[PDB]
Formats: structure tokens, C-alpha cells, sequence
């Protein structure tokens, strides 16, 4: 019975939401990820370990796509995962990792209870030039669009990672904003 | 940069120990109590502390175990090691042909105090 | 029990026995960040504990290091190595690790 948490890549940046009702962490600086959540810390442990381990040896940013191969070698050896970093080798990446350990890369994707529902969503609004603040408006609306309650700065999250910001997690300000903001674009008809 | 110890008195202890002449240079620790044949590897572990770029450390097994007695004394002191000496470091638990589980529960304190101790001698 | 050597940017070697396995550590002027564990099946088979599982030179650097071991250095088989991952010569380099580790009787 996993809860619901939506990505969307963009040129400048990528966009972790998920439903509130802690299910956003930083991983490092430049790669935060949302989940589904207590069988978590030992991941994000790991994750966390292999992100500073290369940094203080290597004085950059780790990989995304060896991180994410580093979380997911811990569960092929035997939960699920929205990774989203940027790095210098493939800029904003997304990825899926499931609890199996295999992992895919995604431009928009959506794990948890309305995730059926929202991936048709996704399916036919994502493209390659949203900007950010699209992207932060177009995952907000598809929480709202599957959501038990209403969507308020309380029961819904909202982060981002960017080439220059790294890692962030909105407090409600930003998000109280950008939901009305929703409210305001949706009704313009 | 290695050294070969024993330190005595509350039983005596061995001591493998990798560290620095002179910062990404990781103290190495393996312990077992000395005996009078000899060891086996229990849990190998590691951590490293974060930056403040961001008073926390991580860590992870290298090599794990079933008994929390053994992980919680070889992360325990690895977190503290690598804390105090910031500095990663990878400590490795060793254990004794038929070692009693006790030795460990009534000497848990002791011996990251011994090594806490052993340490801040060979560096400062 | 403990060995270890010295040679020559500095390379530094290490081991430690027990009786379920030996513990080797491959120092790069003093640094280490990656651990792999090459146990066998009985009658190899490398496992990532930290560091790029994925780069296909280390379960050739491990394998190899295993070799030197089982079927030429002593005196059911698991061996943990910890290196610096700055080492990848590279078959060149490879031959003066495996010389270093004989070079201490391992």
C-alpha cells in the first residue's frame, strides 16, 4: 500500500512532490529523492555514505547514475525510490528504483497510490522544453488531481535540485504560493 | 603507518592499527581481546563524517553480522573515531574461537576508551 | 596476524588473517575509499561493498588478487580488499600491486 510521490526532469531542474500524508531526503548537495519508509534509513545511509566517500576522495559530485546503481547492487543482494540529481556527465536525471533493485531512467514519473492515474497524466504533458516553474506547477496539479483531501502547503510537499541551488526541500511558503498560483492558472477557464 | 599493539590493565586487548605519518587518510582498526589458538573476522565497518558544508558522521558495514552486539560495538566505534579524529575509518571486530557473548556486553565502554586513548597517543 | 609492505605517488599494502578470511588493504599515498569482498563458491564471485560496482576493471583487479592468494601464496576461501580507486600500465599497474603483495608474504 505505497504513497504516492511524482518527478518531473526539466532543463533547469528536477522536481520531487509527494503526498505529506518525512518522505523527502537529501541523499548530497546535487541529489535529493522522494519514497514511498522507515526500512529507508539503512539506504539512505548506504546512498549517503557512497555520495560523501567519492566526494572527499574525488572533490566533485558523485554520479547519479552511480548512485543510484550503488542503492540498488544493496537490494539485488536482498524500499521503493524516486531518485533526482544533477550531475556533469547527463545534467537533470530522474530515476525509478524498486525495492526489487532494478532501476530505470524516467523524464516524469509517479510511484504510490495514484500513480496509474497519474503516469497517463505525466504521459502526455511532459516535454523537453517545460521550464522549472512549469514543471513545479504541472506536479503540484497532478497531486491535487489524485489526492485523498484537498491540496494545502500541509498534506502535500514540494522540492527541486538545480544545477546551482543543489538540493532544496520548499517550505510551506514557496509551496503556499505556487498552490494558490495553481488556483489562480486553472482558473483562467 | 602501521602498528602492531597489546594493551593491558578488564581483559587485554590486540590491536592492528593503520593510520597517518602527517586527511582523506583512513585510521584502520582491527580488535579482538588477546588470548592464551587465534581470531576470525566478526564485522567489518565504516564511516566517514560529513562536511559543514551542511555534528553527524555516516557509516555502513563493509561487512555485516546477526549479532547487534558486534555491529553496535564496531559502528559505535567507528562513528566515534571518525568524529573525534575526523577522518574516515574502518574498524574491524574480531572474535575469539569460543568467545562468550559477555566479554563484549561488559566491556563494550572499556575498550572504545582504550582505543579512543591509543589513538589520540599515536596522533594528538 | 599481521603483514605489510611499502614501495614506490606511493603505494602501500597491508593484510590481516583470521581463520574465515583475510583482509587486505591496497593504500594509495595513505587513501583507501573502496571495499570488495571475493569469496568463492566452495569448488569467484565478487561483491560490491563500497564503491562502482559497475566498473568492469574491479572484478579483474580482485580476481586476479584472489589467484595470488588461493594457488600461489598459501602458505571455504574469502578474501575483503580495501583500495583507493584512483589506482584506474593498468595491466602494468595491476603486476606491481600483485609484486607489492608478495613482497610481505601477504
Amino acid at each position: 500500500l505505497g504513497s504516492t510521490a511524482i518527478g518531473i526532469a526539466t532543463k533547469e531542474g528536477v522536481v520531487l512532490g509527494v503526498e505529506k500524508r518525512e518522505k523527502i531526503v537529501e541523499i548530497d548537495r546535487h541529489i535529493g529523492c522522494a519514497m514511498s519508509t522507515a526500512d529507508a534509513r539503512s539506504m539512505i545511509e548506504h546512498a549517503r555514505t557512497a555520495a560523501v566517500t567519492h566526494n572527499l576522495y574525488y572533490d566533485e559530485d558523485i554520479n547519479v547514475e552511480s548512485l543510484t546503481q550503488s542503492v540498488c547492487d544493496l537490494a539485488l543482494r536482498f524500499v521503493a525510490l524516486l531518485i533526482a540529481g544533477h550531475d556533469a556527465d547527463d545534467g537533470y536525471q530522474l530515476f525509478h528504483a524498486e525495492p526489487s533493485g532494478t532501476f530505470y531512467r524516467y523524464n516524469a514519473k509517479a510511484i504510490g497510490s495514484g500513480s496509474e492515474g497519474a503516469q497517463a497524466e505525466l504521459l502526455n504533458e511532459w516535454h523537453s522544453s517545460l521550464t522549472l516553474k512549469e514543471a513545479e506547477l504541472l506536479v503540484l496539479k497532478i497531486l491535487k488531481q489524485v489526492m485523498e483531501e484537498k491540496l494545502d502547503e500541509n498534506n502535500a510537499q514540494l522540492s527541486c535540485i538545480t544545477k546551482q541551488d543543489g538540493f532544496k526541500i520548499y517550505d510551506n511558503e514557496k509551496t503556499a504560493e505556487l498552490i494558490k498560483e495553481l488556483k489562480e492558472k486553472e482558473a483562467a477557464e | 603507518k602501521t602498528i602492531s599493539r597489546t594493551i593491558e590493565s578488564q581483559p587485554t586487548l590486540d590491536v592492528i592499527a593503520t593510520l597517518p605519518a602527517d586527511k582523506k587518510i583512513p585510521i584502520s582498526l582491527v580488535v579482538g581481546f588477546k588470548q592464551e589458538s587465534s581470531s576470525s573476522l566478526s564485522c567489518y565497518y565504516y564511516a566517514i563524517p560529513l562536511m559543514r558544508d551542511r555534528s553527524n558522521v555516516v557509516g555502513i558495514p563493509l561487512l555485516d553480522t546477526k549479532d547487534d552486539r558486534i555491529r553496535d560495538m564496531a559502528r559505535h566505534m567507528a562513528t566515534i573515531i571518525s568524529e573525534r579524529f575526523n577522518r574516515p575509518c574502518y574498524v574491524t571486530w574480531s572474535s575469539l574461537p569460543s568467545e562468550d557473548p559477555s566479554m563484549l556486553v561488559a566491556n563494550h565502554l572499556y575498550i572504545l576508551k582504550k582505543c579512543l586513548d591509543l589513538l589520540k597517543t599515536e596522533l594528538g | 596476524i599481521s603483514y605489510e609492505f611499502q614501495t614506490h605517488k606511493e603505494l602501500y599494502v597491508q593484510a590481516t588473517h583470521f581463520n574465515n578470511t583475510i583482509l587486505l588493504q591496497i593504500r594509495l599515498n595513505g587513501e583507501m575509499d573502496s571495499t570488495y569482498e571475493v569469496s568463492s563458491k566452495g569448488l569467484y564471485q565478487v561483491v560490491t561493498k563500497l564503491g562502482d560496482s559497475a566498473d568492469p576493471k574491479v572484478p579483474v583487479v580482485c580476481v586476479q588478487i584472489a589467484e595470488l592468494y588461493r594457488r600461489v601464496i598459501l602458505p571455504q576461501f574469502s578474501l575483503l580488499i580495501s583500495m583507493s580507486s584512483k589506482i584506474w600500465n593498468d595491466f602494468g599497474k595491476l603486476v606491481f600491486v600483485l609484486k607489492c603483495i608478495k613482497d610481505m608474504y601477504a
